[PDB]
């Protein structure tokens, strides 16, 4: 019983299509992560500013645009897990995609397959825009379109279409033809080189010209054979589509085939291919991908076309043309002198996304799989060429690993005063997989750069002034204590006279165009020059509580509820005036008031109507909760953000209509629209809720005067609960927002209390709300250029300003890329990172992926040795042990050729049985990765990590790895695991617990035969669970005076495991298995059921299926933040090779029977994006009590009030305090030892 | 609290009395071996019986020299063996 | 020491668990010895790539040093250990790490007819030229025996997906599923005019398949004895029935007729391929993680691998002198990694996956020493075929 949420949400950039979606007025190049569709539109700079994010519930499997005929903005095409094509139109109105028609083949493709559907459905759209198809293997859909919008769609095997086409390698269709064509390259007879020796040149490439004839119930098709060829290199993966004809990317061949069939010329990439024009390469280039990406740009204004394939280990390969018959053909290796794209690898969408107009000097977005996904400018085409990286996309790899550990909080004292992330850890993952694979920290909280710290003395609220830009006058005031001193720019006080230093200030401000400045004190305003006298003093009959400022003029809002503006009276800039406000918010009831100055009522306005200029309005929030607002040239004529009582996803401006709906439920506690992200700065209203709850929506370039948000996309975490729920975020410090316009070029929205938060928004991605540092936060100043000074609640100002050197601000939780692999050695790819706390440092096992070399016990190589070949990738691992407070690598502990650590862990293995001195000890599971037929040999390696004495130029290298044991033992050591003071090391088929003594003398105590290979195992104390290859996983008891691993419970469901790791919520304990189906399979040990057998057959109670392959799942403890923790209770991290990390947070019974009462009302009542149910997505063929995809829980919390109170089968607030339970299960993050 | 290893041994189930019961298997890993108690007569001899809180040694286990087929996964005598089943280089006959 | 052919997927599942678990995709192997590394373990193949696991390389031949005619094959589904009846009545144990056999067990009073382990990779079904069958621990130890299991010698054993109950078959003319947890027949199957030959469980559904002399498989429900569909497509005797282990969406069927067909229980038991071999077709397993792919085999020996997306009319693979007698018996391991054979010549033979390059890749009638010293330390050797 437990909820899925992505803590980071994915990242690795699989498909992207540059086509106009969004809106008709730019190129807009959406990308789709693996669930996320980001519309980006790239500017003549090249960075990709989001326009529109969009959060699907199923893993985008293949997308591609149908134009859809009326609108110009052409419909978008995309497939959700195995064959389920979704087709969507983005509504203008709603700013929001809708379903148009949604697919489903899954169920049509098992019913015409024999085998298993291959996991990855691939789609392909046809260039004459009338029928797109999608493939499984062999089998295809045609989706059919009218030139309603789609055709009734038919499900047809290829050997429906030819009479041979036995197994598909890959169908695309092809260029200028008048009725749509595909190109089905198969093999009858299946070749793999070993097959090659018998079967010669036995690949098939049939052109069939499709005769796709739609009737209005079903349709008929009938493929006319334009073209057949034979006789064809056996590696042939990938057709990729010329307007001559097709280019089939082989391995090893790649041959052009004309459109009217016959081989006109093919070209051997390398020394594997043999075989009618033939072209020999001596450049050792193989495409070992089973499709290969490849960017097809058509000639414009022409004969100048081309064609750009990439390699796995990322090379662009430029491939030359003649239409006519056909000459000049011939690869290339684009001179990427200054390497660029060796930080990334695993090309998996190549995009052109400026047209230009122009074949040559074109940008195109290359989505990676490693790397982040870049955005090229090729400049020139030669057979004056350079590559530069235009702009760049964060990708969190493969996130190969994941461990928690201090990154900071290893500095217990920075600047003098205490850490911002005090007794804060961060899980740190090992994004990339390559030459530039990185550490990437991946926060839970906003580590902030602090430049000048300072203790201060009975304070609550800092106003900092900058008089010409330069900041030389500080403000403190004390609620309690009753005083407000003015510091200065070196922090001396009363430098000055003449303020209001005996009562508390409310606000104080710059001024008139920097020369006037306010002091708003609980009963008196004031006015002061920049030489600080008293020019100006209005009295009031009540306290003020809420204050803005614009440049010339003051809003007060007093304690009764009135409100009043003021202006400077701008001829001398001397006096104060009195702005004549509407009568109509008089009767009303005003809870907080803000001046604004934004084009989003400009439209509405008499004056500069579809100006785009920035008119001053002033906001009011009322008691009912609706922004109203209204210029100072009003007329009377206010205007109010319609529908706040409610707060739905749609935000549009109209006149205000005043009546008898008045309900005084205050739940807009603060709200401002304020331009956010360090270029592209969006307009972006954002709520704050009495319940410390932040909504924030989007101010749209097109109809400025409509607002919206992105429910369905979960950018924004939740940071509280509006039914009182988790009010010890709020009841501590006042949440007060505190809009600042350049914290470090980017523009943040600063939100102060117990736990504070900074929404960040980057070009890349949405705003997100972070955690901002550990410590809590009473109030934020702008300090001088690009700085905020914070005060802690025990009033220690610290002036912070966010890192961008590294860090990366979407993902929805901040996270800092860590590239170790410098300029003098690149540890290529970082496998299975291990924090160690006797030491407070990371250890990481890098695998440098070395020519392989395949030989037996014997140094002898095996027969087929040839050297003038391009040898296979195999493995050279070893570890770095890096010193997180400097991030340099201290100690390089190498192992052999063909070693590859598959698993490390650091431990708290037992020194003496006795004793229980549990001393922390890494052990590195190294294991020589070779053929099927050499003996499997492998080593663990056991490191204890010493204080030695540091090198005299640098420190923190004060650290050495020390092999106190190693074994090369037989059998590859897969995994390592603490089982309770003892470590469990996989062998072939072979666990055995070995136990350290104090001599360091390593034995053997406890042995278990495991079913074939173990991927992962981990331990809870005495327990394992030893994950099988393919024969699920094996739940292991684990006794010591008599050591026995007592063999528990077998996984009923046997799958390929991927990643084990335990989830308890008390009581009985459960297991998370990931899949290589992209399946968490949670299996309760459940030895009280009489259909378990005595525990000996696992319950598998839940299946999930994932957006990805689970890298590596970890447990770490949860917060309980409503709650109190009787039990330490267990959340479940794991990670993902799409560069997402999940959390598989366990619920109680009752607690999990609220949110899944919550998420069936969700999926039934409220509209997903593609149509998709994902209570329906989130299964795949192995008890009808689900794991419970948060994503959709997210959306009761961005659904609207009304409608949210609405769904709650005394349990709305029950559910609230549940739902922070799981966004705020990170936050143990945030406690220390 | 201590995030970066916390396997918590001391972690109550609703598994840990039947644990006791059956395999003779409770959460303490290295718990004491309990007084009055011996393995001719099984639970039988100790007063506190199979939901004992300290681990009950059985007859295969107080054996001496170890099994060369439980070794190799292929003991006919799973239980009653005149043999040990315990992986320790300790007890070894090569 | 000394060094021995150690086929062990548990290296390549780390070369594939790594390529996992960084989404670095299945790489294609290229025909160079070295990209044997990236040779991945079985089930990462599906598809288009399915003809790799597929069996082709000669590994190993052993013989249980006495000699004597093996009845059946199966492995213990670990992948661990291939479990060999004797004619003697015992079960020679030869482990896939080295192809070593560990000591023999003497399993029953006559021939072990048949063996088949549970779903659950525990408990394991055997059987006897006599009426009885054995339940077994895995590590072979007899829980159960069941002495008047029929009245005649059992055929085949199989048990259901969830292996709480297991059908058993005789040259008597009645199939029995056994309760299996209490070692009582549950529902007895009454169907059949002659013996049933052979017998499966579907793996996934409640239904068996029952190869008879009544040249008919009959397809029983489990819950009541009574078969829901009766497939009259062959005519002279079902020989054996098989599923898909995996999924078990196709039926298959051989016959002692040259004729064998492959059906879908899918799809109204619609027949797919009727392959008709002029040497008869005596034993066939389906490729344990590959759907769609199975092995039959020959009174001629003949080894013959098929494909249901490759070639319906044809084998894919044929190995046409892989035993010099007819073969009797063949079992893959879960694993895929090894498809051990056994024939009426008392040897029993290992097929591994082939590796990208080998001159004795395809050998084709070796005279004298066909198994002429395979275990020389490496994988791949240089050409005529046979060595020493
Ligand atoms: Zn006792
Ligand atoms: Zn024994």
């Amino acid at each position: 019983m437990n909820v899925y949420d992505d803590v980071l949400d994915a990242t690795v950039v699989s498909h992207s299509l540059a086509t106009h979606f969004t809106t008709s007025d730019y190129e807009e190049l959406l990308v789709v992560r693996t669930n996320i569709l980001s519309v980006y539109r790239p500017t003549r700079d090249g960075k990709l500013y989001l326009t529109d994010e969009f959060k699907f519930h199923g893993l985008i499997t293949d997308i591609g645009l149908i134009p859809q005929k009326d609108s110009p903005l052409s419909c978008l095409l995309l497939c959700t897990g195995v064959a389920k094509i979704s087709i969507l139109k983005f509504n203008t109105l709603t700013n929001s995609i809708d379903t148009l028609s949604l697919h489903y083949y899954e169920g049509k493709f098992k019913g015409k397959s024999l085998v298993e559907l291959a996991k990855i459905s691939t789609l392909r759209m046809d260039p004459g825009s009338s029928c797109a198809l999608l493939f499984n293997n062999d089998i295809i859909a045609f989706l059919p379109f009218h030139v309603k919008f789609t055709a009734p769609s038919v499900v047809l095997v290829a050997s429906e279409l030819y009479e041979g086409a036995k197994n598909i390698i890959d169908i695309q269709f092809l260029k200028n033809f008048t009725k749509p064509t595909i190109a089905l390259l198969y093999q009858p007879k299946l070749v793999w080189a070993g097959n090659t020796t018998i079967s010669k040149l036995p690949t098939q490439y049939v052109i069939l010209t499709l005769n796709i004839q739609p009737a209005e119930s079903a349709t008929k098709i009938e493929s006319t054979t334009i073209a057949f060829v034979k006789e064809l290199p056996w590696d042939l993966h990938t057709i990729v589509p010329v307007s001559n004809g097709a280019i089939i990317v082989g391995t090893n061949e790649l041959a052009f085939l004309d459109n009217t069939g016959v081989l006109q010329s093919t070209v051997l990439l390398n020394s594997f291919a043999d075989k009618k024009i033939i072209n020999n390469s001596s450049l050792e280039i193989m495409f070992r991908e089973k499709n290969t990406t490849s960017i097809w740009i058509p000639s414009s204004k022409n004969n100048d076309e081309t064609l750009l394939l990439m390699d796995l280990k990322s090379n662009i390969y430029y491939i030359q043309m003649e239409a006519e018959l056909l000459i000049k053909f011939d690869i290339f290796k684009l001179p990427i002198v200054n390497d660029l794209l060796k930080e990334n690898s695993n090309p998996k969408c190549i995009t052109r996304l400026n047209a230009t107009n122009s074949n040559k000097n074109m940008d195109l977005f290359i989505g990676f799989g490693s790397g982040n996904a870049l955005v090229l400018r090729l400049n020139n085409l030669k057979s004056p060429f350079d590559i530069e990286l235009l702009s760049s996309l964060r990708n969190v790899g493969p996130i190969t690993s994941l461990t928690v550990g201090k990154v900071s909080s290893i500095d217990d004292v920075v600047k003098g005063l205490p850490n911002p992330n005090k007794n804060e850890y961060s899980l740190v993952a090992t994004s990339g997989n390559g030459s530039g694979s990185h550490l990437t920290v991946i926060q839970t909280s906003v580590q902030p750069e602090i430049e000048l710290a300072l203790k201060f003395i009975s304070i609550t609220q800092i106003w900092n002034l900058k008089i010409k830009g330069r900041d030389r006058y500080l403000i403190t005031t004390d609620s309690t204590k009753s005083r407000s001193d003015i510091y200065e720019s070196d922090n001396n006080f009363k430098l000055g006279g003449r303020l209001r230093r005996d009562a508390t200030t409310v606000y104080i401000s710059m001024f008139g165009e920097e020369k006037r400045i306010i002091q708003v004190t609980t009963n008196h305003l004031y006015l002061y020059d920049t030489h600080f006298r008293r020019l100006t003093t209005i009295k009031f009959d009540y306290e003020v509580i809420h204050v803005s400022v614009m440049d010339p003029y003051i809003l007060v809002t007093v304690s009764r509820g009135d409100i009043k503006i003021f202006e400077l009276e701008e001829k001398n800039k001397r006096k104060l005036l009195k702005v004549d406000l509407p009568e109509i918010l008089n009767e009303m009831v005003i809870t907080s008031g803000l001046i604004l100055k934004s084009n989003m009522c400009n439209e509405f306005l008499i004056g500069l109507s579809k100006s785009q200029e920035e008119q001053l309005l002033f906001t009011f929030v009322t008691a009912d909760n609706q922004i109203i607002f209204f210029t100072k040239d009003h007329n009377d004529r206010i205007f109010q953000l319609n529908g706040v009582d409610q707060l739905n996803e749609s935000l549009y401006i109209s006149t205000y209509q005043l009546g008898d709906e008045i309900v005084p439920d205050p739940s807009i506690k603060q709200v401002m629209i304020n331009k956010l992200g360090h270029d592209n700065k969006e307009e972006y209203l954002t709520i704050l809720t009495f319940g410390g709850e932040i909504y924030q929506y989007r101010k749209l370039p097109q109809r400025r005067s409509r607002f919206y948000r992105n429910v369905t996309r979960n950018d924004l975490a939740i940071t509280g609960a509006p039914d009182n729920a988790y009010a010890k975020g709020v009841s501590s410090i006042e949440r007060i927002m505190h809009y600042f316009p350049d914290y470090n070029g980017y523009s943040v929205i600063f939100v102060t209390g117990s736990v504070p938060y900074i929404l960040i928004k980057e070009d890349d991605s949405t705003p997100k709300i972070f955690k901002f540092g550990n410590i809590p936060l009473v109030s934020v100043t702008p300090w001088s250029e690009r700085s905020v000074m914070c005060v802690d609640d025990i009033k220690n100002a610290r002036v912070y300003t966010l890192t961008t050197d590294n860090m990366y601000y979407g993902n929805k939780l901040p996270l800092k890329q860590i590239k170790i692999s410098n300029v003098l050695d690149d540890y290529k790819t970082l496998q299975k990172l291990v924090y160690h706390e006797r030491a407070q440092l990371f250890l990481v096992s890098y695998c440098k992926r070395v020519p392989y070399e395949a030989l037996g016990e014997d140094g002898e190589k095996v027969i087929g040795y040839d050297e003038n070949v391009p040898h296979a990738e195999g493995f050279q691992s070893g570890i770095l042990l890096i010193n997180p407070k400097s991030w340099k690598v201290i100690d390089k502990i190498d192992f052999p050729k063909n070693s590859v650590v598959n698993e490390m862990r650091s431990s708290m293995i037992q020194i003496n049985s006795k004793t229980k001195r549990k001393r922390e000890y890494i052990i590195a599971g190294v294991a020589n990765a070779t053929t099927e037929d050499t003996p499997p040999t492998g080593a663990f390696h056991i490191y204890d990590v010493i204080e030695v004495v540091p090198e005299p130029g640098k420190p923190d290298t004060n650290y050495k790895l020390k092999e106190i044991f190693q074994e090369e033992v037989s059998g590859t050591v897969s995994t390592v695991c603490e089982v309770s003071g003892r470590f469990m090391i996989s062998q072939s088929q072979k666990v055995l617990v070995r136990d350290i003594q104090e001599d360091n003398s390593v034995i053997p105590v406890a042995f278990l035969d495991i079913p074939v290979f173990v991927t992962d195992s981990k331990s809870f104390g005495n327990l394992l669970i030893i994950g099988d290859a393919m024969q699920g996983f094996q739940f292991i008891g684990f006794d010591a005076e008599p050591y026995r691993m007592i063999s528990l419970g077998r996984s009923m469901s046997k799958f390929q495991t991927m990643s084990l790791e335990f989830l308890v919520n008390g009581g009985d304990m459960y297991f998370a298995a990931t899949d290589a189906d992209r399946n968490v399979h949670v299996l309760k040990y459940a030895p009280d059921e009489p259909n378990s057998l005595s525990g000996q057959r696992l319950v598998h109670c839940s299946s999930f299926t994932l957006h990805s392959t689970n890298s590596c799942m970890m447990l770490l403890p949860r917060n309980e933040e409503f709650g109190s923790p009787q039990v330490p209770s267990f959340q479940n991290v794991g990670g993902q090779v799409d560069g997402s990390v999940f959390k598989i947070v366990p619920l109680s019974e009752e607690k999990y029977r609220r949110l899944y009462v919550i998420q069936q009302q969700i999926i039934d009542r409220e509209l997903q994006l593609g149509g998709l149910n994902p209570r329906m997505e989130r299964l795949a063929n192995d008890s009808m009590r689900p794991m419970l995809d948060f994503n959709v829980i997210r959306r009761f919390c961005g659904l609207a009030i009304d409608r949210r109170k609405s769904i709650a089968q005394h349990a709305h607030f029950e559910a609230w305090r549940d739902i922070i339970n799981i966004e705020f299960s990170m936050r143990s993050l945030c406690q220390g030892k | 609290p201590s995030l970066i290893h916390p396997d918590t041994a001391k972690y109550p189930f609703k598994f840990e009395p039947f644990l006791r019961q059956e395999y003779s298997f409770s959460l303490d890993p290295d718990r004491p071996i309990c007084e009055f108690y011996n393995s001719r007569e099984g639970p039988k001899s100790c007063p506190r019986g199979p939901l004992c809180p300290k681990k009950h040694v059985l007859p295969i286990f107080q054996n001496k020299i170890v099994c060369r087929h439980w070794l190799r996964g292929l003991c006919k005598k799973n239980d009653q063996c005149e043999y040990l089943h315990e992986y320790n280089l300790r007890k070894m006959p090569e | 020491v000394t060094q021995r052919r150690s086929v062990d997927v548990s290296s390549p599942y780390i070369n594939l668990y790594y390529n996992r678990r960084h989404g670095l995709p299945n790489l294609v192997v290229e025909p160079e010895t070295s990209y044997t590394i990236d040779i991945m373990p079985p089930n990462a193949y599906r598809g288009r790539d399915r003809v790799i696991n597929l069996p082709s390389k000669f590994t190993h031949l052993s013989s249980n040093k006495v000699k004597h005619v093996i009845p059946a094959i199966q492995w213990t589904p670990e992948g661990r250990r291939l479990v060999v009846a004797t004619y003697s009545g015992e079960f020679s144990l030869w482990n896939a790490s080295s192809f070593t056999f560990e000591t023999l067990m003497q399993a029953h009073d006559s021939a072990v007819t048949t063996m088949k382990y549970s779903h659950d990779s525990d408990w394991m079904i055997s059987g006897d030229a006599d009426g009885m069958i054995k339940i077994w621990q895995p590590n072979f130890s007899m829980v159960k025996e069941i002495d008047a299991a029929h009245t005649e010698s059992i055929r085949d054993m199989a048990f259901s997906s969830n292996d709480s109950k297991f059908v058993t078959c005789s040259d008597d003319n009645i199939l029995k599923i056994w309760n299996f947890s209490n070692g009582k027949q549950e529902r007895v199957l009454s169907g059949h005019h002659w013996d049933v030959k052979s017998c499966d469980w579907h793996p996934e559904m409640g239904l068996i398949a029952s190869a008879s002399k009544d040249n008919l498989v009959k397809l029983w429900d489990p819950r009541s004895g009574n078969c829901i569909s009766s497939i009259l497509k062959f005519k002279h005797t079902v020989l054996k029935t098989r599923f898909q282990p995996t999924k078990g969406n196709l039926l298959m069927a051989i016959s002692k007729d040259k004729s064998c067909r492959v059906f879908d229980i899918r799809y109204s038991m619609k027949e797919l391929m009727c392959v008709r071999d002029e040497t008869d077709y005596m034993t066939l397993e389906w490729h344990p993680i590959n759907e769609s792919m199975f092995t039959l085999a020959c009174y001629d020996g003949s080894l013959k691998h098929f494909d249901l997306l490759q070639n319906l009319n044809e084998p894919i693979l044929t190995i046409p002198y892989a035993h010099d007698k007819c073969i009797t018996s063949l079992s893959y391991n879960p694993v895929g990694h090894i498809f051990a054979t056994a024939a009426k010549d008392r040897t029993i033979r290992f097929w591994t996956r082939a590796r990208p390059i080998d001159p004795n890749a395809y050998p084709t009638y070796n005279n004298k020493k066909i198994n002429g010293w395979f275990f020389g330390i490496n994988n791949d050797i240089n050409a005529x075929x046979x060595x020493x």
